[PDB]
RNA sequence: CGUGGAAGUCUGUUAGAGUUGGUGUCCUACAAUACCCUCUCGUGAUCUAUGUGUAGGGGUGAAAGGCCCAUCGAGUCCGGC
RNA sequence: AGUCGGGUGAGAACCCCGACGGCCUAAUGGAUAAGGGUUCCUCAGCACUGCUGAUCAGCUGAGGGUUAGCCGGUCCUAAGUCUCACCGCAACUCGACUGAGACGAAAUGGGAAACAGGUUAAUAUUCCUGUGCCAUCAUGCAGUGAAAGUUGACGCCCUGGGGUCGAUCACGCCGGGCAUCGCCCGGUCGAACCGUCCAACUCCGUGGAAGCCGUAAUGGCAGGAAGCGGACGAACGGCGGCAUAGGGAAACGUGAUUCAACCUGGGGCCCAUGAAAAGACGAGCAUGAUGUCCGUACCGAGAACCGACACAGGUGUCCAUGGCGGCGAAAGCCAAGGCCUGUCGGGAGCAACCAACGUUAGGGAAUUCGGCAAGUUAGUCCCGUACCUUCGGAAGAAGGGAUGCCUGCUCCGGAACGGAGCAGGUCGCAGUGACUCGGAAGCUCGGACUGUCUAGUAACAACAUAGGUGACCGCAAAUCCGCAAGGACUCGUACGGUCACUGAAUCCUGCCCAGUGCAGGUAUCUGAACACCUCGUACAAGAGGACGAAGGACCUGUCAACGGCGGGGGUCUUAAGGUAGCGUAGUACCUUGCCGCAUCAGUAGCGGCUUGCAUGAAUGGAUUAACCAGAGCUUCACUGUCCCAACGUUGGGCCCGGUGAACUGUACAUUCCAGUGCGGAGUCUGGAGACACCCAGGGGGAAGCAAAGACCCUAUGGAGCUUUACUGCAGGCUGUCGCUGAGGACUCUCACUCCGGGAGGAGGACACCGAUAGCCGGGC
RNA sequence: CCGAGUGGCUUGCUACCUCGAUGUCGGUUCCCUCCAUCCUGCCCGUGCAGAAGCGGGCAAGGGUGAGGUUGUUCGCCUAUU
RNA sequence: AACGACCGUAUAGUACGAGAGGAACUACGGUUGGUGGCCACUGGUGUACCGGUUGUUCGAGAGAGCACGUGCCGGGUAGCC
């Protein structure tokens, strides 16, 4: 939810 | 003086502080007797460490220009 | 959204109010059937922590020990007088109308008997101008004209501790301290910080007031911010 | 600091503690109030509609 | 020249407080926020115990929509259901 | 962090004894608060619990254990809380004020009084022995004092004096250790209380200084200095008793230095002023009596608390004076005390691989987004120190030299087992020999600074700040909370405090009021309801008129108010038409702009130019010393970052005993190359390959496991937020009606309000309150 | 110029596959391959004297490196080859 | 791929050419990249070992423990590279 999973 | 300011608050700041406390740590006469022995003792509150004589005066003065108006009138 | 701070402070929580238990004495004019052979001394000098300017301690002749709003130049011994037949020296508080035209006065009544409203701060006075059977004008520190009843009791001479707000700050540190003896929430975040939600200058991408920073008089507390029914605003013209 | 297990080492003041009037652990004693039954605050018992389904 | 010992002053893993990098170790963990080294502050707007006040469209907020018991762009519980 | 013996036992790696070896030093020791609640002790056990085992245990079972006039509670009052009364509310278990009462502190606020020894498996200022003290009352004597005053009772920084424990030094005595010397360790005790001594401070007499007295420093004085005499007056300290008490196997010391505790002074700071009450004193003595009630075990943490756990996390106070060391409450090492339970072990020179880490020749940032990671430097003394600067700073700039031991000494000081130096001798590769211990310099950007922040990916340039400016208000105020009764600001009063913007200093801050906002004015225009006039209706609905409040039209003021500062020509929009500055910017699309610096080479960086896609003055502009875990760049130094990897160390990994999960699983399944297929097949088709099972590895595939995609769209879905969206609701302003009275302007006093202790004063039919009407009205 | 094509690296188009997720760009490391061949081998032509080249043919065995700016892929630049 | 490629010498200042300039076959020497192996030599490691030396503890001496898994410093065998 943060771009990269899960950042 | 303004020098336990060290390269802090600028010009003016301590320009300012240090000529207030200048004066206000002169020897100031006493209104009772007329020796010059009056210090500050806190916020607005002189004393003659001769006589003992505790006034109320300026804030960083014993004496306020408007002060000594009161006198005369 | 959410009450802006303004709104926060009406509650009187904690953070907005007043030490008051921290509090000397409410400074108020003595009370005399009539006569005025009131009269007492000057026992000491203190630091009254409301306004940050010395009062003097007092004894009055009928054994009444209280704090006096303190005039410049009332040092310990010194003997002050309340009445109407008071002697017209600096400290001696007296009705107007005892009073000569042209004195600086200070703590004075806005009803006679109220004990004193206006003129009380640092170094400040007002000044009586005008004698009359009926009004007694003074000019207020403010610079105003104030119509008094010559009935109204005031104190001879300017306020104590003058000349205090020459003298900066310099340091956060000593506005704490400072605003610690008051009924303050400090320090001071701008509406224009925030976010939308909590003022009305708050939100956008970058800080700025969203609206014309002069508001209405009629303007519900929680929108009224921001310069309150300015006659105008800036220096120029 | 965590408001998780780091934070939980903090807890050791008493609150909720066995009420004189009605023997639950509920007595507030730094309130002197009971969340359950009420005493302390109520001189009725502690009862609302909402502890059931409105038909019952 | 000396005396004096000021300071939101300096050095400082004194105590204590904080949390920059390693994007290391861990990542069915020792741990639902940990470990190690590195790093910041350390007489002040300082840190801290206990007591006490402020309650949910309301508090609290040096303001990040932060925080209000692992819960926050409107807590939790039960009810409406 | 154990090892060898041995003990007990059916059974022993981990239960116990000894020895050897280690670990903890503000803690891994000692005392405790909260919290836990029997976990404490004893005996008997091993089904459960214990990261393995167990004879052990915080486990199971049964017993036992907590003793107080003088330790806490209890009492007092703190922020503040509750109860009753009063008032409000439709009402209350609700609500602010006021009045009365009560509650509110167990380490850590105030406070009548206890010490020493002995004792138990477990308690202990509680029991026992000895000794002491307080309060109350009773009796007797004294005393008539008795309540004024003192005390309780107080901030921050610096500092002197008194002084105990401890630590150390000297010497004596008692006991131990060592074994070439003559050293080394331990001990050498003894309270509360009673009595007594008193420095500091203050004051008195004497004295009589015109220059002296005094301090670490400040200071002091003819308004009377030194000196002398005296009144008052300190310690948890000295001294005597207590004590042919107690304690010790014995000796059962004496002096000294530095001195925590404790006592007592001096100085400095505040736009900060640093509790209160009970109680004590003031106010004698003897004897006797009484002194109840509650707490008291144990843990207090890498197993007794919170965190689901015997959790590497979290959790307050006192011991800050044990020795060497050294500036040190620092490192390192070592006592006292504690521990081998940060609780599974055995085996392989012990491979790959992984975690921490040591050393690597030559080169030396070539690595990389970036020197990330690591490294370099380092303590103390001497010499010496640039630009810039707000004259404080920059600064430990930079740079250079020194540094041990041994012999004999000098100087400072009362002295230290304190400090500063001299001469000579002498060892090493190395003298802050370990440990402790900065790498340095420059350019640009940002924010002035210390400070604040996203508990859990952001510490920053973001927030704050002093400073600058604007706005509102004379207090029956402005601002704000409440439905009301009422309240914060406010024990406040314009040198105030409310509401906003900007954000140290320095030089400055141009032009625009057209729109929007705010405010002032206003002939005229527009502007609701009540009352009033006409019509209408036997009344009424209803229609119209007159008067006209705030508000609007209109006018003016105002930009450190929202914001604006162009196109075209030698005015046009819409008010003005970009001033100082700054400029390819963290703002410049074109763009790696052009020129220069620097490099072999530089989309970087810096400087100059600059027509600025789309800079610019408190939406602050420019600039700036200091500051910075902030962004970019350059240099010296340094180096396994790299060329290019090697070897080593410890813990795993691997084998063995014991303990023993989870993720995941439609089915089938030895696949590979191609093809096909809903276009990304182990399974279909064609071929190829393919004996089974097992160990280790690094992870190519199973569009691997984990998550009903956050992106995107869709749904007559949700929420937070905005506004000149729709509709409404508070709130403010204003007219009107009621309260409400006498004689389109006016007087009065009697309701009502406010000030006043009262007398009375101010105000006054207004205001407040109830009702209604118009306007404003994202505050909701 | 016009005309005919091959490829499936670029871009664009389409909306077939996956929204109960098939983890991004660039880089890196490590393996296999393609030829439309940059060098190397063998050749043809030359505006081929020689030397140095220019163009073409067969050919994928081997090789095709190090650095400066930029996250860049791309590209620009330096010295080696 | 177990081998790829380059430089140099003799050929030769020759063939060729007005000159400037300037080859080749062949035979040699070496370099680079890759590959496999090995350790006499050089180099690294070498917490085997021997020595110096700081702090501290065992009274001194002697002889030792600890300072992170060698306190630091100096030398270093085998083996592995
Ligand atoms: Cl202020
Ligand atoms: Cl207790
Ligand atoms: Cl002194
Ligand atoms: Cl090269
Ligand atoms: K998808
Ligand atoms: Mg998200
Ligand atoms: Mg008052
Ligand atoms: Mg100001
Ligand atoms: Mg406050
Ligand atoms: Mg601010
Ligand atoms: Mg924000
Ligand atoms: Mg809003
Ligand atoms: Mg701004
Ligand atoms: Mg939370
Ligand atoms: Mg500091
Ligand atoms: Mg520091
Ligand atoms: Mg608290
Ligand atoms: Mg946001
Ligand atoms: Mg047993
Ligand atoms: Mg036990
Ligand atoms: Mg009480
Ligand atoms: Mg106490
Ligand atoms: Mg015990
Ligand atoms: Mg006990
Ligand atoms: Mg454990
Ligand atoms: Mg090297
Ligand atoms: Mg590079
Ligand atoms: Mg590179
Ligand atoms: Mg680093
Ligand atoms: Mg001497
Ligand atoms: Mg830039
Ligand atoms: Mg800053
Ligand atoms: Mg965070
Ligand atoms: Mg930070
Ligand atoms: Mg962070
Ligand atoms: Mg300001
Ligand atoms: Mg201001
Ligand atoms: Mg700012
Ligand atoms: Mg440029
Ligand atoms: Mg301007
Ligand atoms: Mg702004
Ligand atoms: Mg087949
Ligand atoms: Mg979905
Ligand atoms: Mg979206
Ligand atoms: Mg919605
Ligand atoms: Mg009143
Ligand atoms: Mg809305
Ligand atoms: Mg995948
Ligand atoms: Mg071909
Ligand atoms: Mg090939
Ligand atoms: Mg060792
Ligand atoms: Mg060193
Ligand atoms: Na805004
Ligand atoms: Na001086
Ligand atoms: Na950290
Ligand atoms: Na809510
Ligand atoms: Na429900
Ligand atoms: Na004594
Ligand atoms: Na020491
Ligand atoms: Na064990
Ligand atoms: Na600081
Ligand atoms: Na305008
Ligand atoms: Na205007
Ligand atoms: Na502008
Ligand atoms: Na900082
Ligand atoms: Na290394
Ligand atoms: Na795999
Ligand atoms: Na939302
Ligand atoms: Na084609
Ligand atoms: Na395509
Ligand atoms: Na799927
Ligand atoms: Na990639
Ligand atoms: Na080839
Ligand atoms: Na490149």
């Amino acid at each position: 939810x943060t771009x990269p999973f899960x950042x | 003086r303004s020098g336990r300011f060290g390269a802090r608050y600028g010009r003016v700041s301590r320009r300012r502080v240090a000529e207030i406390e200048s004066e206000m740590n002169e020897d100031h006469a006493c209104p009772n007797c007329g020796e010059d022995r009056v210090d500050r003792q806190g916020t607005g509150i002189w004393q003659c460490s001769y006589c003992d004589y505790k006034f109320t005066g300026g804030s960083y003065k014993p004496e306020t220009p408007g002060g000594k108006t009161v006198r005369r009138s | 959204g959410r009450r802006i701070q303004g709104q926060r402070r009406g509650r009187g929580t904690s953070t907005f109010r007043a030490p008051s238990h921290r509090y000397k004495a409410d400074l108020e004019h003595r009370k005399v059937e009539d006569g005025d052979v009131i009269a007492g001394t000057v026992v000491d000098i203190e630091h009254d922590p409301a306004r940050s300017a010395p009062v003097a301690a007092v004894e009055f002749e009928d054994g009444d020990r209280r704090l006096i709003l303190a005039p410049e130049g009332v040092g310990v011994g010194d003997e002050l007088q309340v009445g109407v037949s008071a002697e017209i020296a600096p400290g001696n508080t007296l009705p107007l109308a005892e009073i000569p035209e042209g004195v600086p006065v200070c703590n004075v009544e806005s009803s006679p008997g109220d004990g004193g409203k206006f003129a009380r701060a640092s170094g400040v006075n007002a000044q009586l101008l005008t004698h009359d059977r009926n009004v007694a004008v003074v000019k207020l520190p403010s610079g105003e004209m104030k119509r008094l009843d010559p009935q109204c009791r005031a104190t001879i001479g300017v306020v104590a501790g003058g000349g205090r707000t020459d003298k900066p700050f310099v340091k956060a540190g000593n506005k704490h301290h400072k605003m610690k003896a008051r009924g303050t929430k400090w320090p001071n975040v701008r509406g224009v910080a925030m976010n939308a939600v909590d003022h009305p200058f708050g939100g956008g991408g970058r800080q700025h007031p969203g609206k014309p920073k002069s508001i209405s008089r009629n303007a519900p507390p929680g929108r009224k911010v921001g310069d309150i029914a300015s006659k105008r605003t800036g220096r120029g013209g | 600091t965590g408001a998780g297990t780091p934070s939980q080492g903090k807890k050791n003041t008493t609150t909720h503690t066995k009420c004189r009037r009605c023997g639950e652990k509920s007595y507030h004693t730094k309130k002197k109030v009971c969340s359950s039954c009420g005493f302390g605050k109520s001189a009725k018992r502690r009862d609302y509609e909402w502890q059931s389904k409105a038909g019952e």
